[PDB]
């Protein structure tokens, strides 16, 4: 199945699209690219620019073959997130400097009027339900499905008119919150299709935040005879799922009630759930396309690919998961002669210390995290988040690190930590592990040596 | 009405909820140690004969005990067996165990025990003088009465009838001094008190976060919480009728497994205080706090003493002490780690708002503009290029105050340095002479003229240059009239030449606030000279909360009032062992680290008060006139951010004691063993590791510092170095840092082994620990 | 009767560190760090992006010696010390055999640079010394131990002038007449210069070497030079420093003469003296070449105000590097010297038996841990040899594999070079070096110490 | 044992990152990939940003168990069988 799913080079797939899309620069003379966004100005080029550069290609009315091999679906869409004016609450003492004052996104402060030139649908709100859209969990925040979209054209002379007029007319102030971007892509030659997404955040501080998202997807399977034999081994990985369950009832029903303290039973039971979800959530997204034979009644409308990709993402985690605790489940079998006998013991004696100086270890970690957190926070953005001071450390205690960035941003305490990070970590924690291990064995050999 | 259409969290509740939870933890698992050691085995007492052979003919199986209702220690009569067991016509003459204390007083009191036949025998009292404390008497009523009649006295009136009574339950009743002062034996568990304590104290704080948050319109609308600041009315009259509001509820439980769903109820309880407290105004969040400790405080005082009103004993005993301690130690610590964490993390949002800010600032600035400049003539064209729409155009809206603009190079004009390089780092300088000017140059015409020196203010001497500092020496400019008036004055600058001739640094500096996060930054550039021409670059923008001393009672207030109250409190606690031991309290952590505990607790609210104040003096002074001055704010967004660093420092060591307390489980105890045990050897290996570090480090940077990439063949493979550098871009002539030397000397380390070196050492401690702990 | 002599090495380590720390901020690196900015860092010409760093042709190099040398030299605003030197090295024509399989369309052939192959004849238009072969006697000069071969003194050189308008004059006469042939094999530029506005001599080589296979490859070197003074009461501080080092050394020496004298029979079984005599003898050597400089130092100035002759500074240059070279290892044995005082307690005195018990296994394994190292570099060798660079000789494939060690690893020319074989010795030596041979070490060592302690209950 | 983790990480890093970071497009490029984040010479800008929850976990679980585990096993193996077959070897 793992083998099946992963075909032949999607990868490069993947990767063309991305650097056609990403590492072009918005124009000739600058070399600024989407990556690299720092303005809506910049933004704005880059609209006109590159992106109409890469999404309309020349072979009435024909389409547009991306690489003259990936066909462009539909026409792509545009789509913005605003709040309103007065949203937040100024002092009282400057309340005559400063006149308006725009908050940060929410669900709560979003703007649902008409505003500017009202015309068509890009001037007015428009609901999520009618929409059909979702929720996204950007970087900064959680943006809703709604909010004033465009559709674009077929040609790019239509779609230039178009993002010309939403430029003249002032589209963008400073009460956006957010910019999608959405299209897709075919590529009959393996049959496989790609969803673009392109996400730009400006945060209420200013300044501008671009994220992307390319998802290869298929849903004409069934169009070889590789499909089927995939088809008959999904059946047959239901039907041992289906097995593994009833021996996992037949085991807990009487004999053994308690059947907790094996941990092999708990790994068992992991493996059978998460079997179930991810047969589940198949199931539920492979017959649910209506979406494609919409598509498909009339070809000159907007795609709507976005739930398929997220269930593909969610799909493919629950499936690397299962496959990661399937193959650690080898270990029940491997005690084929004495040598891995004493090391399984060992192992299995030592756990209960190993966890004990853990909680220790792990509470002197999330100890320097925090600090790390409450003095670099603000200016390294090695430290910005909790999680983030988490990574640096684990990647501090590889080398990965630059002590410069962190010298910098304070003269003293910055050294200090690093310095005392290094040596308590390499010297005192390392070395207890080492002691508890090595005693563990010393006696596991010993007691079977002398008995 | 139904809240919460936001999705901000609100940190305080949770954090103090989180701590409720785990002191509650802690103390169950200690209280239910205690209750198993208790009862397992379920002064007053003297070593003095109870020979009492006064009387006969009460021949019967008779065994009983004494009530010392005394001071602090008041339990009742026990029962003992012999070999005769109280035959026939036997006086028992013997000593039980009693751990009960009583004192030299008239607190004195015995039972009796008739089953079966009646007592006809005169039992006097055990002729006791002077053995531990003599607190007893060796005489009573000795006399006959009905069956289980005990002898009243001292050492039915309705007066007494139950006075003395109000000295055994006094204790029992009251659920808060009652988890450690309870009579052996009893219908508690005495954990069921912990169970009810924790369940009031937590609908306690759901039931103010209610009030404070749902209900609060009905009674008085259109925002009735708008006052923080104790009125005796307000914060005060919301605990006593929440309070009594649940009391009823709290004693429907203490009339029983209810107690397993109990903690299902104060689950849902902590939830509402999720829910309801996430759109709390700063100021209605430091009320909840103050509502919900009156509140205890008044059941404390008001309610539950109302309520009241309807060998191996010597181990045992220093066991149960040491607990008791333990409790009392556990419940100091998780005040102060709440207090701290208070203190520390009540406005995370604005900690990552001013990051995303101070970047933003930083990135519409082109800072890697201004920090790759070598001519000091595109200086201007620069700020006139990038400052002048930034600072005057409609993108920084909020201001807060024009810009100025002021350096120093002393008095001694540059020269033109070569083309291409430079002096070394700022070499050919001037020194800084103070004296007026007036346009043009340093010649005046009538008197002093509008170019002065602008010399230093009361606050802010600190700059922390690399070659020289002042305060607010210099050539202060104004650059107001966003219309027009900047660029002719800048061109005016540029053609005098008042301040552009003998210069070596640039000190540029405004403002700035946003609005909508609710934070204020101050931006410095620093462009330090050498000579004309070539110059460096660095650039500071620090962003910070405006709050002030005069705004009433915020959290940082009380969380520093907090602080230093404990700080005394540790201080004197340390001072009074001190004064017991005279002097030689050395060879120890011992007050060593008691003192430094303390420093930092007194620093961690004294610059937090410090800031405060300095806030609201420049806030004041930007305020009498606000487009004349520049007010420089940097001193506060300083004096902020050392007051967070201290915080932090505080809350780890904090955090790694918790580490140390670990030890309680008894197989967990070897690992500090371990460590306590192997220090000497870890030190003297650590003496060793620095010197090879310091010998090391010195002939790395001597062979690096001593060409251009033609260093040696075998050397240029075997060095190592700091992390995140090469070996090309190093040796800065400006200055030789100790901080790289160091890294470079413990990653050297790290590389070469030299570090599993106490893997030698522990791993043979540990093993000698467990031959001498797990064999016996 | 130890704290004479720990007294005694005090004063000589902190002696021997304000000297470190005197020479440590000599700021002699910062300014041959943009002074070799001045020449190997600037475009060639206005138009053309190359540098000296990246020559790639014949043409290139005639550019740069019409151009970015010249500019650079006539005008930080340093001036010259005489007149700089160009050199060539070539071979004759000749000089291989020719296979008789196919030698009716080649009909000359030149062999790689040799000594037996190194061409005598006049050729070109036979006017001056630039056109004639003068031998190594009459140049003054030694070897050079370039990056393909090492390269005589000889050959056939030429002196430019102190004014631009004549050397360019010279060079582009050199360029006419054609100079640079096929049988070119080294070239050879040499100057000096002075920098009045910081006081401080620098020597510039510059090495140009043509491969029997096409293309060129540039070498450089710069070295500066002090001509110190008594002009300060600092300098005259480091002076006393200086007199008192050698009175220390001489100390040193003397009673190391005695206690050698007195113990003849056995010296070498103790560490510390070996060690002690290590020191001495770097550090009389070091004071010897210091000497030596500073003897010499009064000839250089003869050339400052005016000489139209090529002064020929290449012999202080080499041994300045060599006295760097010394200093550096001599601090760190008497780091190192500072070990021998600190075993004053008893746990001190059970580390230092631990470390002195276990010498002879850790040696013992040394020998098995580099004769797994020798056959891992001989297999990188012969598999990346002409592919990667990091390989190209054995001392390459060996100093690639310590950095490995420490990680340091590129990991992408190996896998282009060899798809299968190159991935397969990356992961067979990071295994077999991280996870088995390196704790062997480890090992040894730990059990050492327990049997310290043991013994210490048996006593 | 050690190979069994090493390949079952391998073929969860493939599943994961095997269409976005190039480091991971084949099973032997993440068998490669894996050895060489024992060295410490990957990016981890690009395991982040192609997935953030289970990229991360991947990475930390990942230098946890190698660097505090199996190194250290492998560790004590050798020192108990130096240790013993010196003793022995002495004894007999
Ligand atoms: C005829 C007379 C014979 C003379 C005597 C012969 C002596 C022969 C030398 C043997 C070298 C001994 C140390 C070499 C060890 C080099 C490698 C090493 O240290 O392995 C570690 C254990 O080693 C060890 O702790 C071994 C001991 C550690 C000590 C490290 C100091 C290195 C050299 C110090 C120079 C001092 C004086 C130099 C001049 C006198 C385990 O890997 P670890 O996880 O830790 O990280 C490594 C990873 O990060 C990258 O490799
Ligand atoms: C705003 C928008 O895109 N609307 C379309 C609508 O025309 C279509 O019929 C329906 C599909 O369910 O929803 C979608
Ligand atoms: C925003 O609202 C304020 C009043 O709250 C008004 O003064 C300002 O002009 C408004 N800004 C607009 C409509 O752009
Ligand atoms: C709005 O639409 C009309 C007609 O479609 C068009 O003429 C006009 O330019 C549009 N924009 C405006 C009125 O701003
Ligand atoms: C080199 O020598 C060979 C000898 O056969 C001769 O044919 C050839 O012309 C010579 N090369 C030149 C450039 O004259
Ligand atoms: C060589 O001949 C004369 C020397 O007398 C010299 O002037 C000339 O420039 C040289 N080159 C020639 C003649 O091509
Ligand atoms: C080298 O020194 C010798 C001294 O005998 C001198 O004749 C010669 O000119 C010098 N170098 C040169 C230019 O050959
Ligand atoms: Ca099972």
């Amino acid at each position: 199945l793992t083998y099946g799913m992963m075909s032949s080079n999607v990868y490069y797939y993947t990767r063309m699209m991305s650097q056609l899309f990403l590492d072009t620069p918005v124009s000739k003379t600058e070399k600024t690219n989407f990556k690299t966004l720092s303005s809506m100005e910049d933004f704005w080029k880059f609209t006109e620019g590159s992106l109409l550069d890469g999404l309309y290609w020349k072979m009435a009315d024909n389409r547009s073959f991306i690489f003259y091999e990936n066909l462009l679906l539909g026409v792509p869409r545009i789509r913005q997130l605003r709040v309103r004016n007065g949203s937040c609450s100024i002092p009282q003492d400057l309340r005559d400097e400063i006149k308006e004052c725009y908050d940060v996104y929410s669900v709560s402060s979003e703007d649902r009027a008409p505003f500017g030139p009202r015309n068509g649908t890009a001037w007015i709100y428009t609901s999520e339900k009618d929409l059909n859209g979702s929720s996204h969990w950007g970087i900064i925040a959680t943006y809703s499905g709604a909010g004033y979209y465009l559709d674009l054209s077929r040609t790019r002379e239509e779609t230039a008119a178009q993002v010309a007029s939403l430029k003249k007319n002032v589209w963008l102030d400073r009460g956006t919150r957010a910019t999608f971007i959405d299209f897709s892509v075919y590529n009959a030659n393996i049959n496989l299709f790609c969803v673009v997404r392109l996400l730009v955040e400006f945060p209420a501080t200013g300044g501008v935040i671009p994220s992307w998202q390319f998802q290869p997807l298929k849903l004409i399977r069934y169009v070889t005879t590789f499909d089927f034999f995939l088809a008959a081994c999904e059946i047959i990985f239901c039907f041992f799922i289906f097995y593994y369950v009833v021996e996992e009832i037949l085991e807990i029903r009487i004999h053994k009630l308690h059947y907790f303290r094996s941990f092999w039973n708990c790994l068992d039971v992991v493996i059978v759930v998460l079997s179930v979800v991810a047969i589940g959530i198949n199931i539920y997204r492979t017959s649910n396309v209506e979406v494609l034979l919409q598509f498909l009644e009339d070809q000159n409308t907007f795609p709507n690919f976005e739930h398929l990709a997220y269930w593909q993402i969610q799909f493919n985690n629950i499936a690397a998961v299962t496959v990661f605790f399937v193959w650690i489940k080898l270990f029940k079998f491997i005690n084929f002669n004495r040598t891995m006998s004493q090391l399984s013991t060992t192992m299995s004696r030592c756990a209960k210390d190993l966890f004990g100086f853990a909680i220790m270890f792990f509470i002197i970690f999330l100890a320097y995290a925090q600090l790390a957190y409450l003095v670099f926070g603000t200016q390294v953005d090695d430290f910005s988040t909790f999680q983030e001071c988490i990574f640096t450390q684990f990647r501090i205690i590889l080398g990965d690190i630059n002590f410069a960035e962190i010298e910098e941003a304070n003269r003293v305490l910055g050294p200090i930590y690093f310095t005392t990070f290094v040596f308590f970590m390499f010297f005192i924690l390392l070395n207890m592990f080492l002691a508890i291990i090595n005693d563990t064995y010393s006696e596991v050999k010993s007691d079977l040596a002398q008995q | 009405v139904f809240p919460e259409p936001t999705a901000d969290v609100n940190y305080i509740v949770m954090l103090t909820c989180a701590v409720c939870l785990v002191t509650y933890m802690v103390m169950a698992a200690i209280l239910h140690k205690l209750d198993q050691l208790d009862a397992s085995r379920g002064r007053f007492k003297y070593e003095i004969l109870v020979k009492t052979g006064w009387g006969r003919g009460s021949g019967t199986t008779a065994h009983v005990g004494i009530m010392l209702y005394g001071v602090d220690s008041r339990s009742g009569h026990r029962h003992l067996d012999g070999d005769r067991a109280f035959h026939r016509n036997s006086l028992d003459i013997f000593r039980i165990a009693t751990p009960h204390s009583l004192g030299s007083v008239w607190k004195i009191r015995v039972w009796h025990d008739n089953k079966g036949l009646s007592p006809a025998w005169f039992l006097q009292h055990v002729i006791v003088r002077d053995l531990q404390t003599a607190r007893s008497a060796f005489f009573l009523v000795n006399d006959w009465l009905s069956v289980e009649t005990e002898a009243n006295g001292g050492l039915l009136r309705f007066r007494r009838l139950l006075v003395a009574e109000l000295q055994r339950g006094f204790f029992d009743k009251h659920i808060w001094l009652s988890i450690w002062d309870r009579p052996p034996r009893s219908r508690f568990t005495r954990i069921q008190r912990a169970t009810c304590c924790v369940l009031l104290i937590c609908l306690f704080l759901g039931a103010n976060a209610v009030w404070y948050g749902a209900v609060g319109d009905s009674a008085y609308s259109t925002g009735h919480v708008s006052r923080l600041s104790p009125l005796s009315v307000d914060t005060v009259a919301v605990g006593l009728v929440s309070s009594v509001v649940v009391y009823p509820v709290y004693l429907a439980i203490l009339f029983s497994l209810a107690h397993g769903l109990s903690l299902l109820l104060v689950a849902v309880a902590v939830a509402v205080s999720g829910w309801v407290g996430a759109s709390f105004p700063p100021g209605v969040s430091v009320a909840w706090l103050l509502s919900s400790s009156a509140s205890f405080l008044a059941s404390f005082l008001g309610w539950e003493p109302l309520k009241v009103l309807l060998f191996l004993a010597k181990e045992e005993a220093r066991k149960v002490k040491r607990l008791h301690g333990m409790l009392r130690s556990l419940l100091v610590y998780m005040l102060f780690l709440l207090v701290t964490l208070l203190a520390s993390y009540g406005d995370a949002s604005c900690h990552g708002h001013a990051y995303r800010l101070q970047s933003a600032i930083k990135q519409e600035l082109h800072s890697r503009a201004f920090l790759a400049i070598t001519r000091s003539e595109e200086l201007w064209p620069w700020m006139a290029h990038v400052l002048l729409p930034y600072v005057h155009g409609n993108q920084s809206s909020p201001e807060l105050g024009p810009p100025r603009l002021r350096q120093v190079r002393l008095q001694e004009a540059l020269y033109p340095d070569p083309p291409g390089p430079r002096v070394h780092t700022c070499s050919a300088a001037g020194g800084f002479s103070t004296s007026d000017y007036d346009v043009g140059w340093e010649s005046p015409h009538n008197g002093s003229g509008t170019w002065a020196y602008s010399a230093p203010d009361l606050l802010g001497a600190w700059s922390w240059g690399s070659c020289a500092v002042y305060d607010s020496g210099g050539y202060v400019q104004e650059l107001g009239l966003s219309l027009e008036e900047s660029r002719d004055r800048l061109r005016f600058l540029q053609l005098h030449n008042w301040l552009d001739n003998r210069s070596r640094a640039v000190f540029l500096e405004l403002t700035r606030y946003s609005p909508a996060v609710g934070l204020h930054a101050a931006v410095t550039l620093r462009l330090e000279f050498p000579a004309a021409g070539r110059a460096l670059a660095a650039l500071s923008v620090r962003p910070f909360a405006l709050r002030r001393l005069s705004a009433g009672l915020s959290l940082p207030l009380l969380t520093s009032v907090c602080l230093l109250l404990f700080a005394v409190h540790f201080a004197v606690a340390e001072a009074r062992t001190w004064h017991r031991e005279g002097r030689w309290r050395v060879l120890r952590l011992g007050a060593w680290a008691r003192w430094l505990l303390v420093a930092l607790t007194a620093a961690t609210a004294l610059v937090r008060l410090a800031q405060l104040g300095a806030a609201d003096r420049q806030w004041t002074r930007f305020v009498r006139g606000r487009p004349r001055r520049f007010t420089s704010f940097d001193q506060v967004a300083q004096l902020s951010s050392a007051a967070r660093g201290l915080a932090a420092s505080l809350l780890f060591l904090l955090l790694v004691k918790a580490a140390q307390q670990l030890r309680f489980v008894r197989q967990w105890s070897v690992f500090g063993k371990t460590l306590c045990r192997a220090l000497p050897e870890l030190l003297g290996v650590t003496l060793g590791l620095v010197v090879l570090g310091v010998a090391y480090a010195q002939l790395a940077i001597l062979l690096v510092s001593s060409c251009v990439d033609s260093l040696w063949s075998v050397a240029q493979a075997l060095l190592v170095l700091c992390p995140g550098t090469g070996l090309s871009t190093l040796c800065p002539a400006e200055s030789w840092h100790l901080s790289p030397l160091l890294c470079v000397g413990l990653w050297a380390l790290r590389l070469w082994g030299a570090l599993r070196l106490g893997a030698v050492i522990l791993r043979w401690r540990y093993h000698a620990l467990r031959g001498e702990l797990y064999r016996p | 009767s130890v704290l004479r002599e720990l007294v005694t090495y005090l004063l000589f380590l902190i002696v021997l560190c304000i000297l470190t720390y005197g020479m440590m901020s000599s700021n002699v690196y910062y300014y041959t760090r943009m002074m070799s900015q001045l020449f190997l860092d600037t475009p060639v010409s206005k138009t053309e992006k190359t540098n000296f760093k990246t020559l790639s042709s014949m043409e290139d190099f005639w550019k740069f010696t019409e151009g970015s040398l010249l500019d650079g030299l006539y005008w930080y605003e340093n001036l010259l010390l005489g007149v700089p030197r160009i050199r060539q090295l070539r071979v004759r024509n000749g000089s291989c055999s020719i296979p008789q399989d196919l030698r009716d369309e080649i009909k000359e052939c030149y062999d790689v640079y040799s000594v037996s192959s190194e061409d005598r004849a006049p050729f070109g238009p036979r006017n001056g010394t630039a056109w004639i072969y003068t031998s190594e006697k009459d140049l003054n000069g030694s070897s050079h131990w370039g990056i393909i071969a090492t390269y005589s003194g000889a050959g056939y050189y030429l002196d430019l002038s102190r004014t631009r308008e004549e050397t360019a004059a010279q060079v582009a006469s050199l360029k006419k007449n054609v100079w640079l042939d096929r049988g070119t094999r080294a070239t050879f530029i040499d100057f000096s210069v002075y920098n009045a506005n910081i006081n401080l001599f620098c020597v510039v080589r510059l090495l140009v070497e043509f491969p029997a296979t096409g293309g060129v490859i540039p070498s450089w070197q710069f070295q500066p030079l002090k001509l110190i003074r008594y002009v300060t009461t600092f300098d005259f501080f480091l002076a006393a420093c200086e007199i008192i080092f050698c009175f220390f050394i001489f100390y040193y020496v003397v009673e190391e003469i005695l206690e050698i004298r007195i113990h003849k029979l056995h010296y070498f079984r103790s560490f510390w003296n070996c060690l002690d005599v290590v020191i001495v003898v770097l550090s009389v050597v070091a004071i010897g070449i210091n000497i030596y400089r500073t003897s010499n130092v009064e000839v250089l100035l003869q050339f400052l105000e005016d000489q139209n002759t090529f002064p020929n500074f290449e012999h202080l240059a080499y041994w300045q590097i060599q006295f760097n070279n010394i200093a550096a290892v001599t601090v760190f044995f008497v780091w190192i010297k500072l070990f021998k005082f600190i075993n004053f307690n008893r746990t001190m005195s059970q580390l230092s038996t631990t470390m002195s018990r276990c010498a002879k296994d850790l040696f013992g394994f040394a020998i098995m841990f580099f004769i797994i190292f020798l056959a891992y570099a001989q297999l990188a060798y012969l598999v990346f040899g002409t592919q990667v660079d990091d390989f190209s000789t054995f001392q390459e494939c060996i100093f690639t594999q310590f950095r490995i060690i420490l990680g340091d690893i590129n990991f992408a020319e190996i896998e282009e070079a060899n798809r299968v074989l190159g991935p397969i010795y990356f992961t067979t030596f990071v295994f077999f070096m991280f996870f088995i041979l390196l704790n062997m070490f480890l090992a040894i060592i730990n059990d050492t110490y327990s049997e310290v302690k043991s013994d210490l209950a048996q006593q």
